[PDB]
């Protein structure tokens, strides 16, 4: 009984979440890129050309298929996050688009 | 689907006045219900969302209540820009669905229209075809009947009718409707008349012109 | 800021085919899911199609199901929208619309829309007709003018009077479809009397589709 208002009701709490986890962490002393929420995964600060790690979110239909995966993006080394996030691992294990719009 | 239903369909509030629009889901959205706001000619704006909170860039004369099936949108002073149509939307389960849309216009005193009438011209005779018009200018309310008359005859079908948006600098609006003749069937008949009610006409208006006068 | 911009509309034939596109600025499009809305001329906003962020999921609204297809390449920054089996009630401005989250429950900001005709007609300009000023379109020291655009395919039309320096009191009226499948619409201006003897009133009409323009002088009657 999975619909539209519960989802999004859920990803809100992920998002609020990841705000007080953001208010409540120190920032580090040298460079880093910043913690930040980029609408679908909370990122914690990361150090400069190393590449940052977030568990798949909880709000996900299928978070217990991927509890053990990790979404992942490369912190720049002037300190500013890369555009490339890779979450192949939090995919939905059923996913096939082509069949999707059959 | 989640049937969204919006009322009044029109809401006619005076500069400055509140304007209270409503909106009803036949069965319960919780509070995942938003609001948007289009002017003619321009895209959706949106105005609320969770049934009760402000997207940015919107005042605080903007407010929106309700949970379950009943919602309301309340503005508290009308300023100009908030003339518009008001749509809801639910998001509690997919499709998503609008509201009808309330239609939120400036109140004015009662403005009897100015009735006009155009006959075909000679330009358009020659192609075959024939067009009447009758003008209604500067009325308002919005309702208005148009009845047209040839030779006495009924005309039923064979006209379309206009209306502009109202016009802030009086309030009112204006409407055309035409009647589309053979030109055969023009030059077959004399008297061409389209007669008028309205609210602020105290009986119906006639206004007709003779084909050759 | 956000900068949708839709792409593809125009006329098709009804049970043909037609793709849509909106290109994406202002924001990270990968971050967000997306919307499609239409709107009928005079009529309200009604919902078409959202996709994820991802495209993990797609929805679609009872109208289209079985017809349309919503899609994203989110390397180009576009959002897709393929339509089969149009009919001539699925013309419509369509909107392109952001998600206020990933995916597609809210659309946050809108672009400007793309026209789409279902018609069989064939792409015509019009012919512009005097709508004369005489007593039967006098009040006081005004009379009123005007000219009728008729017979035109597809929308739009624009209506500009004397090259745009009259503009006040001009009330140019929506177009009406008539059962010929052709357009037709009036544009009527309010004038001095008294200038109608010496200033020359000339209606500017402008159909882009059909490759015409037409300026059409308006004056009283012999």
């Amino acid at each position: 009984g999975q619909t539209a208002g519960e989802l999004y009701q859920r990803w809100e709490r992920y998002r609020r979440e990841c705000q007080e986890t953001l208010a409540a962490a120190e920032p580090p002393s040298g460079l880093a890129c910043n913690g930040s929420f980029d609408m679908y995964v909370c990122w914690d600060y990361a150090a400069p050309n190393a590449t940052a790690r977030a568990s798949c979110p909880w709000y996900l239909p299928w978070h217990h298929h991927v509890a053990a995966g990790f979404v992942l993006r490369q912190c720049g080394s002037d300190g500013q996050w890369g555009l490339w996030r890779d979450h192949t691992q939090c995919e939905n294990p059923e996913k096939n688009e082509a069949f999707l719009d059959q | 689907e989640i049937v969204m239903t919006q009322s009044p369909a029109t809401l006619s509030v005076s500069p400055g006045e509140r304007a209270t629009l409503s909106c009803r889901a036949s069965q319960s959205v919780s509070s995942n219900l938003a609001w948007y706001q289009q002017k003619p000619g321009q895209a959706p704006r949106l105005l609320i969302y969770g049934a009760a909170t402000r997207a940015t860039g919107i005042p605080a004369r903007v407010s929106g209540s309700g949970s379950g099936t009943e919602f309301t949108l309340t503005i508290s002073s009308l300023q100009s820009e908030d003339f518009a149509v008001y749509y809801c939307q639910q998001y509690n389960n997919w499709p998503l669905t609008f509201g009808g849309g309330t239609k939120v216009e400036i109140k004015r005193t009662v403005a009897a229209p100015s009735v006009f009438i155009f006959p075909p011209s000679d330009e358009q005779l020659k192609s075959g075809t024939a067009s009447v018009v009758c003008l209604l200018n500067n009325f308002y309310p919005r309702e208005a009947k148009v009845q047209w008359k040839v030779d006495n005859a009924l005309q039923s079908g064979n006209s379309q009718e206009s209306v502009t948006e109202q016009d802030s600098k009086d309030s009112t609006y204006s409407l055309s409707s035409t009647l589309t003749l053979s030109k055969a069937d023009y030059e077959k008949h004399k008297v061409y008349a389209c007669e008028v009610t309205h609210q602020g006409l105290s009986s119906p208006v006639t206004k007709s012109f003779n084909r050759g006068e | 800021q956000v900068q949708l911009v839709e792409s593809g509309g125009g006329v098709v034939q009804p049970g043909r085919s037609l793709r849509l596109s909106c290109a994406a600025s202002g924001f990270t499009f990968s971050n967000y899911g997306m919307h499609w809305v239409r709107q009928a001329p005079g009529e309200g906003l009604e919902w078409v199609a959202a996709i994820w962020f991802d495209a993990s999921d797609k929805y679609y609204a009872d109208a289209v199901k079985g017809r349309f297809t919503i899609s994203r390449d989110n390397s180009k920054n576009t959002l897709y929208l393929q339509m089969n089996s149009l009919r001539a009630e699925d013309t419509a401005v369509y909107y392109c619309a952001r998600d206020q989250a990933i995916f597609g429950v809210v659309p946050d900001y809108w672009g400007q829309g793309t026209l789409v005709t279902v018609s069989s007609a064939s792409t015509k300009g019009p012919s512009v007709f005097p709508l004369a000023p005489s007593s039967k379109s006098t009040s006081g020291g005004t009379a009123a003018l005007g000219c009728l655009v008729k017979d035109y395919f597809p929308e739009p039309v624009t209506v500009s009077w004397n090259s745009g320096a009259l503009t006040s009191g001009v009330h140019t009226f929506p177009a009406v479809l008539q059962s010929s499948g052709l357009y037709s619409l009036s544009s009527v201006v309010t004038v001095p009397s008294s200038s109608l003897g010496t200033q020359t009133y000339i209606c500017n009409v402008n159909h882009k589709p059909s490759n015409t323009k037409v300026d059409k002088k308006v004056e009283p009657k012999s």
